[PDB]
This record gives C-alpha cells, sequence and structure tokens, in this order.
C-alpha cells in the first residue's frame, strides 16, 4: 500500500482531497486537519493499513442559545431572591420556581448528550452547578425566613448571633440601620 | 467545470433546482400566537398592586411557560451554527425581557416594604419619586 | 364557622368518592384474568 | 407591646443583615464558578500538529 | 401454502408416538421469559374457510395461538403508584384554613397540574386504536374530574368563609340550617 | 411610581420588538428570479427558442 | 375532554374573592396546565399546514379564553385595592355598579 | 444526584415557619419538580417489568417521602391555626409538648 499521486503525478498526496466544485460544508463541524499516514504493527509483520484522519471542531451556537443563556438568567434570579424582603412572601415562590425551570432545562438536554461513562460533559457539570446553587438559595431563604419570624415568646437571642449580626457585619456590608 | 479536464468524470453535470417556500400555519397557530399572548402578560404584572402577593408569581409563571415553548422549539431545527433562527431570536429576546420584569418587580417590592426602623427616606429620593415623575407620567393626584 | 361545617361534610364525601373509584377501577383490572381453557367451549387443555 | 415590638425588630434586623451577606456571597460564588467553567471551555482547541 | 390448493397438498399437524402435537413446543430448560409477557396457553388447530372451495389456496390453514398475560410492574411503579399517591392529596384541602395563607387553591390546582403531566406520560404509552378506552386513561379522566370538583368546592368554601355584612346578609334560615342540627348529625 | 415608570418603559419595547421581529420574517420572499445574474425566468410558459 | 375541563376551570376563577390572595395563582395555574397540555397536542395532532383542523381551532379558542380571563382578573384586582387617597369614584360608576345592576341581579343574595 | 437533592429539600419544609404562607408552596413545588424529573427517568432508564431496579426503588422512596412530608405539613398547619374558643387544649399534649420536649432538646434556641 502507498499514497495516491496528485493530478499531474510526480509527488504523493498525504491528505484527504477536497474538490471545491463538489463539497458541502457541514454547518456544525469545521475541518481543522485531514492528514493521511501508513500504520504498521510491530507484533504483526503482515499488517499494513492506510488511515485517514479528520480533526473537526464543533460549532456550539445551538447549545449556547438553548442552554447557556437560560441558565445565566436562572442564576440571575437565584441571586435576586436575596434582595427580596421577607414581608413579601414571594421568596419560596422565586427560589423553587427557579428549581423547576432548571429541571425543565435538564429535560431539554436529556436527548442530546452522549451516554458514555468515562467522563461528564462540561455542560452537565455547569447544569449541576447551577442546580446546586439554586438549592442552596432555597435553603438559605428558609433560614432567613425562620430568623425573621422569631419572637420573644418562642426564642431568646443568644450572644454570638447578636454580636456577629448587630455589630460586626453591618459596618462592612454598609447596612447600618437608623440609630 | 473548466478547471477540470474533459478526460475525467468531474467535468459535466445536469442539476435540477427546487426553490420551495414553507407555508407557516402550524407554527403560527401552535407556537407564535400562544407564546406572544402569554408573554404580553408579564407586562400586565406591572399593574397588580403590591398588597396582593402575586406580582412575582405572575411573571415567574410566564417565564415557566416560555421555558416550555423553548423545549418545544428546541426539537424542530437542526443543530447547525450558521445563524440563529428567527424563532430562537424572539425566544431569547422575550425571555430576557421577562427576566428583567422579574428583577424590576423585586426592586419595586424591596422599595415597598421599607420602614423607618430599617431605612431613611432621603430628600433626594423624595424629590424624584414623589412630585416630578408622577406629574410627568400623569398619575392620579 | 359556616364554612368549617361545609368542609367537614364535603371531606367525608370526597374521601369516599376517591377511594371507591380508585378501588373499583383497579380491582376490575386485577380481576381481569385469562380464561381457564384455550377455547371456551372445549374441555381440552392442549398441553403436553 | 412596645417592648415586645423592639425585641421582634432586633430579630428582623438580624434577618436583613444575613440576607445582604448571603446576597454578596452568592454573587461572588456564581461569578467565579461561571467564569472558571467558561474559560476552561474556551481554552479547548485542537493542536497544530495532527501528530499523524 | 402460497401456491397449492387442497387438491394438491394436505396440511396437517405432527403426530409423535401416535398422539397429535396440538400445541407450540417450548423447551422448558433453555427458554428465557420475555420480560413483560407471560405465556398462558399455546394451542394449535387446523382451520377451514368454508366461504371457499378446495380449488383455492386459502381454504386450509394451520393456526398457532399464543395467549399471553402482561406483567404490569413497570406501570405500577412508574405511573400507577405515583399518580394514585399524588391524586390522593386533594382530600387534604379540607383541613387547610379558609383564609389568605391556607393555600387550598394552590394545593388543589397544583395536583391538577401534576395530573396534566401524567397525561403526557401516558399519552406516550397507550395504544392508538379507537374501539375502547384503556383502564389507565379512564382512571386519569376520573381523577382529573374529581380534582376539578374539589377545586370548585374550595372556591365555594373560600367564598362563603370570606363573606362580610357589607357584602352579604347572614340569614336565620342558614344559621339554623348549618348551626342547629347538622354539626350534631355530622362531627 | 417606580412601577408606573417600569410599565411605560418595558411595554413599548416588548410590543415594538415583537412586531418588528415578525414583520421582518413576513417580508422574506424568494427573489422572484431563479438566478441573480440572469434575466431568464426558466418557466415552462416562456421557452427561449 | 381536557380542553373542556380547562374551559370550565377558566370560568370558575370569577367566584373566588380577592380577599384571599389566590386569584392569580388559580388563573395562571390553569394557563400553565394548558401550556403543558400543548405538549400532548403537539405529540398527537398532525403537524400539517394545509388548513387549521377543528381540534386546533378549539385549542386556540381555549387559549384566548384563558388569557382573557387572566387580563380581566388583573383589572378586577386593581379595581379592588384602589385607594381613595388617589382615586375618587366617578358618578357613572357609582350609578351603574351600585344602584342598577345590584337590583337587576335576581339570582343572588 | 437530582433525587438526592429533592430528598434533602423535602426535609427542609420543617424549618419553615407557619406564619409565612409558603409551606404548601415549597412542598408541592418540590413534588412538581420531582414529577417533571420523572419524565427524565422514564426517558433514560430501561422500561422492563422483570424486576424492580435499585434506581426505581430509590425514586419511589423519594416519592413516598415527599408525600408523607406534605401530609404531616398539613397536620402541622392545622395544629397551628387551631381556634382556642372551641378546641380546649388537652392535658397530655400540654404536658408532653410543653414540659418535657423543650427541655430534653439542647441544640436549640
Ligand atoms: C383466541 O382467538 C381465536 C380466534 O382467532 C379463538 O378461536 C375461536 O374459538 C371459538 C370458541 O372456541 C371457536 O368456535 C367454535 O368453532 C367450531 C368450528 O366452527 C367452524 O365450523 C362450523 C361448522 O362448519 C360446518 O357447518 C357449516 C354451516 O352449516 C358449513 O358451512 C361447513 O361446511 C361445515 O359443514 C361453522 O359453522 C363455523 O362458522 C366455523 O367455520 C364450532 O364447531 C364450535 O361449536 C365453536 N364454538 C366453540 C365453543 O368451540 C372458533 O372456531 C375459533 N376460531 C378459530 C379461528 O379457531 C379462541 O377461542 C380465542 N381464545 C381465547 C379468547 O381465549
Ligand atoms: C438596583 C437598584 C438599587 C436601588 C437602591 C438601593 O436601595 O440599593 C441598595 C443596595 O443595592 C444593591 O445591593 C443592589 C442589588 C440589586 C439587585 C440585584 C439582583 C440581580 C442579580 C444580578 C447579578 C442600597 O442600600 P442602602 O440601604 O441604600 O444602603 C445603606 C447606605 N447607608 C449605610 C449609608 C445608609
Ligand atoms: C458553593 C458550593 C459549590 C458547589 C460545587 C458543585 O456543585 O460543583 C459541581 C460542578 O462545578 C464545577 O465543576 C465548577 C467549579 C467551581 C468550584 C465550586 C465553587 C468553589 C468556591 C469558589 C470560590 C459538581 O458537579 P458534579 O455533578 O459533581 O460533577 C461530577 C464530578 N465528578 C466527575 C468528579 C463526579
Ligand atoms: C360553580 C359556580 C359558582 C357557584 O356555584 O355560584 C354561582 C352559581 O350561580 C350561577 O350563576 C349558576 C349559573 C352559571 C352562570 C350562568 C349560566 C348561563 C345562564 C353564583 O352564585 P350566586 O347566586 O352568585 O351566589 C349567591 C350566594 N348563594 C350561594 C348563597 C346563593
Ligand atoms: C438537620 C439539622 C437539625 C438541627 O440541628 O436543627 C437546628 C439547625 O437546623 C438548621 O439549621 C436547619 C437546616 C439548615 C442547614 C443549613 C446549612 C447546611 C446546608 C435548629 O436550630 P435551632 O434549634 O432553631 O437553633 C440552634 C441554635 N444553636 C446552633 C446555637 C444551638
Ligand atoms: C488522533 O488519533 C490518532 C489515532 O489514535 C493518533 O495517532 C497516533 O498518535 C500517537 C501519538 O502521537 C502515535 O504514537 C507515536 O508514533 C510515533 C511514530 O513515529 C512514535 O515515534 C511515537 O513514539 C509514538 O509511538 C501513533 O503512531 C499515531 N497513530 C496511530 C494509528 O495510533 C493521533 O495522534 C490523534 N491526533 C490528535 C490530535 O490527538
Ligand atoms: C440556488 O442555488 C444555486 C447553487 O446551488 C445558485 O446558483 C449559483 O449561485 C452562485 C452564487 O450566486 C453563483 O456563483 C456566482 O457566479 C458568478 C459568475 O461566475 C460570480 O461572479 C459570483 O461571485 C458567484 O461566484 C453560481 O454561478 C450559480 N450557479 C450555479 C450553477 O451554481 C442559485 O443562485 C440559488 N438560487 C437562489 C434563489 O438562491
Ligand atoms: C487528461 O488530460 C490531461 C490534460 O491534457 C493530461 O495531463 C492527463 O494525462 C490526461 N489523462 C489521461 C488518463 O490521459
Amino acid at each position: 500500500l502507498q499514497h495516491a499521486l496528485d493530478a499531474k503525478g510526480e509527488r504523493e498526496v498525504k491528505e484527504i482531497v477536497i474538490n471545491k466544485d463538489a463539497f458541502t460544508e457541514n454547518g456544525q463541524w469545521s475541518i481543522e486537519h485531514k492528514p493521511s499516514r501508513k500504520n504498521w504493527r510491530s507484533d504483526d509483520p503482515s499488517y499494513e493499513d492506510v488511515t485517514f484522519y479528520l480533526i473537526i471542531q464543533r460549532k456550539p451556537l445551538f447549545y449556547i442559545v438553548y442552554t447557556i443563556i437560560p441558565c445565566i438568567l436562572i442564576s440571575i434570579l437565584a441571586i435576586l431572591v436575596f434582595y427580596l424582603p421577607p414581608d413579601a412572601g414571594e421568596k419560596m415562590s422565586l427560589s423553587i420556581s427557579a428549581l423547576l425551570a432548571v429541571t425543565v432545562f435538564l429535560l431539554l438536554l436529556a436527548d442530546k448528550v452522549p451516554e458514555t461513562s468515562l467522563s461528564v460533559p462540561i455542560i452537565i457539570r455547569y447544569l449541576m452547578f447551577i442546580m446546586i446553587l439554586v438549592a442552596f438559595s432555597v435553603i438559605l431563604s428558609v433560614v432567613v425566613l425562620n430568623l425573621h419570624h422569631r419572637s420573644p415568646n418562642t426564642h431568646t437571642m443568644p450572644n454570638w448571633i447578636r454580636q456577629i449580626f448587630i455589630e460586626t457585619l453591618p459596618p462592612f456590608l454598609w447596612i447600618q440601620r437608623p440609630v | 467545470y473548466p478547471d477540470k479536464f474533459p478526460n475525467g468524470t468531474n467535468y459535466q453535470d445536469v442539476t435540477f433546482y427546487l426553490i420551495i417556500r414553507r407555508k407557516p400555519l402550524f407554527y403560527v397557530i401552535n407556537f407564535i400566537t400562544p407564546c406572544v399572548l402569554i408573554s404580553f402578560l408579564a407586562s400586565l404584572a406591572f399593574y397588580l398592586p403590591a398588597e396582593s402577593g402575586e406580582k412575582m408569581s405572575t411573571a415567574i409563571s410566564v417565564l415557566l411557560a416560555q421555558a416550555v415553548f423553548l423545549l418545544l422549539t428546541s426539537q424542530r431545527l437542526p443543530e447547525t451554527a450558521l445563524a440563529v433562527p428567527l424563532i430562537g431570536k424572539y425566544l431569547m429576546f422575550i425571555m430576557s425581557l421577562v427576566t428583567g420584569v422579574i428583577v424590576n418587580c423585586g426592586i419595586v417590592l424591596n422599595f415597598h416594604f421599607r420602614t423607618p426602623s430599617t431605612h431613611v427616606l432621603s430628600t433626594r429620593v423624595k424629590q424624584i419619586f414623589l412630585e416630578k415623575l408622577p406629574r410627568i407620567l400623569h398619575m392620579s393626584r | 364557622l359556616i364554612g368549617k361545617v361545609i368542609d367537614k361534610a364535603c371531606f367525608w364525601i370526597a374521601l369516599l368518592l376517591f377511594s371507591i373509584g380508585t378501588l373499583a377501577i383497579f380491582l376490575t383490572g386485577h380481576f381481569n384474568q385469562v380464561p381457564e381453557f384455550p377455547f371456551p367451549g372445549d374441555p381440552r387443555k392442549y398441553v403436553p | 407591646a412596645s417592648e415586645f415590638d423592639d425585641l421582634k425588630k432586633d430579630w428582623q434586623y438580624v434577618a436583613m443583615v444575613a440576607d445582604r451577606l448571603f446576597l454578596y456571597v452568592f454573587f461572588v460564588i456564581c461569578s467565579i464558578g461561571t467564569f472558571s467553567i467558561f474559560l476552561d471551555a474556551s481554552h479547548n482547541v485542537p493542536p497544530d500538529n495532527p501528530f499523524a | 401454502s402460497q401456491t397449492y390448493n387442497a387438491h394438491e397438498v394436505n396440511l396437517q399437524l405432527s403426530a409423535e408416538e401416535g398422539e397429535a402435537v396440538e400445541w407450540i413446543h417450548i423447551d422448558p430448560e433453555d427458554f428465557t421469559e420475555n420480560g413483560e409477557w407471560t405465556i398462558r396457553h399455546r394451542p394449535a388447530k387446523k382451520n377451514y374457510n368454508w366461504q371457499l372451495t378446495k380449488d383455492d389456496t386459502d381454504f386450509q390453514e394451520i393456526i398457532f395461538f399464543l395467549i399471553i398475560q402482561r406483567k404490569p410492574l413497570f406501570y405500577i411503579i412508574n405511573i400507577i403508584a405515583p399518580c394514585v399517591l399524588i391524586s390522593s392529596l386533594v382530600v387534604l384541602v379540607y383541613f387547610l384554613p379558609a383564609q389568605a395563607g391556607g393555600q387550598k387553591c394552590t394545593l388543589s390546582i397544583s395536583v391538577l397540574l401534576a395530573q396534566t403531566i401524567f397525561l403526557f406520560l401516558i399519552a406516550q404509552k397507550v395504544p392508538e386504536t379507537s374501539l375502547n378506552v384503556p383502564l389507565i386513561g379512564k382512571y386519569l379522566i376520573f381523577v382529573m374530574f374529581v380534582s376539578m370538583l374539589i377545586v370548585m368546592n374550595c372556591v365555594i368554601v373560600l367564598n362563603v368563609s370570606l363573606r362580610t355584612p357589607n357584602t352579604h346578609s347572614l340569614s336565620e334560615k342558614i344559621k339554623h340550617l348549618f348551626l342547629g342540627f347538622l354539626p350534631k348529625y355530622l362531627g | 411610581t417606580i412601577d408606573r415608570l417600569s410599565m411605560f418603559i418595558i411595554t413599548p419595547v416588548m410590543v415594538l420588538g415583537t412586531i418588528f421581529i415578525f414583520v421582518m420574517g413576513n417580508f422574506n420572499h424568494p427573489p422572484a428570479k431563479p438566478f441573480e445574474g440572469d434575466p431568464f425566468d426558466y418557466s415552462s410558459d416562456h421557452p427561449r427558442c | 375532554i381536557p380542553c373542556l375541563l380547562f374551559s370550565f376551570l377558566t370560568g370558575l376563577v370569577f367566584y373566588l374573592p380577592t380577599d384571599s390572595g389566590e386569584k392569580m395563582t388559580l388563573s395562571i395555574s390553569v394557563l400553565l396546565s394548558l401550556t403543558v397540555f400543548l405538549l400532548v397536542i403537539v405529540e398527537l395532532i398532525p403537524s400539517t399546514s394545509s388548513a387549521v383542523p377543528l381540534i386546533g381551532k378549539y385549542m386556540l379558542f381555549t387559549m384566548i379564553f384563558v388569557i382573557s380571563s387572566i387580563i380581566i382578573t388583573v383589572v378586577v384586582i386593581n379595581t379592588h385595592h384602589r385607594s381613595p387617597s388617589t382615586h375618587t369614584m366617578p358618578q357613572w360608576v357609582r350609578k351603574i355598579f351600585i344602584d342598577t345592576i345590584p337590583n337587576v341581579m335576581f339570582f343572588s343574595t
């Protein structure tokens, strides 16, 4: 086995040939390299093949428009929930609806991700990151509401909570209440 | 094809072209009209009084409906990357405006629930939000 | 107090309705069993 | 009633302060994680020598 | 036979040791059961179409039957039990307070939404014929109609519980109808 | 007041953006001539020779 | 049958008093259920563009019915939390909705 | 992992005070998220009836866990909004839930 020669045959062609008159670009894949090399096997003297390689880069616009922008908007909501006042009562609604939306996005992607177990794709890592972040937003919103609905008939304020949240933190966070 | 030679099999071909336009009616009925009329409601969220506890629920449910239309649309086109379909462009634009409505409602709420024990009513904020803007927006008394 | 009496009565009606419907439907399913003979009117079992 | 009110307002103030803290913490964590993932994804290009 | 008629070939069943084999043969040792279907009966018979003659090729035929029962386990675990347990929540609305904050409508309409998702899940599994309605779809229609009745009951109890003298007049006929003997005959 | 302002700002952008985006797509017609640099119509009703 | 159910529910919202904070919850949840049912309609109905089927005309009637209910609910809620400090009841509204329909209304209490 | 997350959240509802009217919102929305994730399970997992898988036993444990949380939450809400006039608190509940438990617990405020 050898390599094919060029049109005016003097020299070998060590790559995949593409004819511009007949070639349809893929639309999802850019061909970066296309070499060609003979391969042997030291254990098998009778083996010889001619392999053609196609190094191809994916164009991810579809996945950007259908997965990353919605997740950025969900993360914006999950940070917004801490700006709400507890007297509004729309806090659990915001947090848990964000969770339901991330579940819908997971459903959306359930049919488009490779089903191999040698690694986890970065897009699924990003989705699980956002999902766990929304979950922790839910947990801390519950904690905030619990602290907000406390009263002397049920709880007595300890000293470490008072020190940390009435003297140490407000000066940093620039939230000193009116004297 | 003059770059090739008449002694090969790549020099000649007869091609037949079909230019076909899509009749948009299925999509106009099952996707566009529902999505546009559900999306308009997120702006009606700005007319609900704050003393109702449903300003946020309305806009967030509109965003969940949009996420269901996004799931439906994601299944009809190829995953090519030469352009963004007009439908996906509308989807991203409308979902980002609904997200902005949700954030703006959260800010209205934050300002509504302020009390002398936690915040101060600036004379500046009383100059902007209490006499000039109302008169410009032509609001009741 | 008027609405609390309505709920208690309507509770006792809704519980019965849901339970009886569920049980009837699914016990019909459970009782749908294959006949005993391959051909109804035949007294043979057709087995080796 | 005034005394009960003051002691309930202290709890509400604690809640508001914890809320502002959590807000900043979540903003920082979200930004950092999102950027680190996006940079990791942007620096994944094929090499220059196909090694073949 | 696709070519020959009853004047040419005579189709019969096999007879081993003098006794006919009127059944499908199944190796008891090596046979692997399906996964969803259990074989109850496996008979076989020679049939004739009497609308035809012995000059046709479709007058005689050997038929093998397979009467199979279904293993309803995937459906019980993934659909039946989740949907029954979720639809049983609509009776908890009668113990919630009839005021702003009880969330009687929240709970009932959310159970309806969950049933609407179970409709899509079943929609992907049921046969598409139109001679009878399946049992699963019949049960879904039943529970969704019960959920709608309980939503209407929640709306009527909230309407009654939030009435005021400025809006409605409470009459002695009512008070005597609901606060004289009915609570006694009830709770 | 912040709410009346957010209305008088968000609602126009939403209506005008929807109208624009969909009218733009409604006016997308095939070029009415099969090949750009060619006056022929390639129609069965009007052969060239 | 689901579309029939959703239309009846779309009508129920108008007997729920605004004092409870659940009119928008109810309306918008009916709309959400209908939007999730759209997934079953799209899975089952034929996706052809020769004409609009009768089943599709009915689905779209239900959609606009729900959305109109939601809009009118927001106008009812706004009319209820109306502060006298800023809005004075006009003479036509006080004549039509206090001294005419109440009396005309027969099936009532 | 999503099922683990949903179970951990399913326990959280018991730290949410009844004063806020959002216990049912949280519980039922967790249930809604689990019901939507059931479509993902039914899509990814093989659909066989030879036996119950371990992943399916876990999904049904999570389901029954959520539903039990909802029932006991409704009993907590009912015990919270209990009118004093009618229900005269009995001695055994008063002794148990007022004298012994508050003291036996320590990691509390
Ligand atoms: C699963 O499905 C199969 C069908 O795919 C079911 O099988 C059916 O089971 C029925 C009940 O066991 C059978 O009914 C019995 O049929 C036989 C034979 O009937 C045929 O011959 C009749 C007589 O023909 C003479 O008279 C005619 C009229 O004068 C003349 O035209 C003709 O030339 C002859 O002189 C004929 O009248 C009839 O129309 C048939 O052609 C009867 O003898 C029995 O009395 C029937 N009843 C019973 C209780 O056995 C039915 O034949 C059979 N069909 C097939 C295709 O095998 C099976 O039962 C199902 N299993 C389940 C549901 O578990
Ligand atoms: C794409 O995949 C192919 C096949 O898996 C890769 O080709 C293989 O690459 C390895 C590493 O470069 C080669 O091994 C090396 O071969 C040279 C030959 O002179 C030797 O000197 C080195 O010590 C080493 O053994 C291997 O021969 C080569 N071919 C095959 C068929 O395996 C290729 O590198 C991959 N390309 C990229 C960009 O990853
Ligand atoms: C439908 O597709 C066909 C091709 O499949 C289009 O015909 C081809 O269009 C290209 C681009 O317009 C033409 O190339 C041009 O050629 C001229 C002359 O050499 C040059 O000056 C331009 O820069 C460009 O390269 C090509 O000649 C033409 N013909 C063929 C046979 O390929 C056709 O226009 C398309 N129709 C529509 C309505 O889009
Ligand atoms: C085809 O024609 C070209 C140009 O004259 C020439 O170089 C080539 O050798 C020819 N091929 C054959 C097979 O004759």
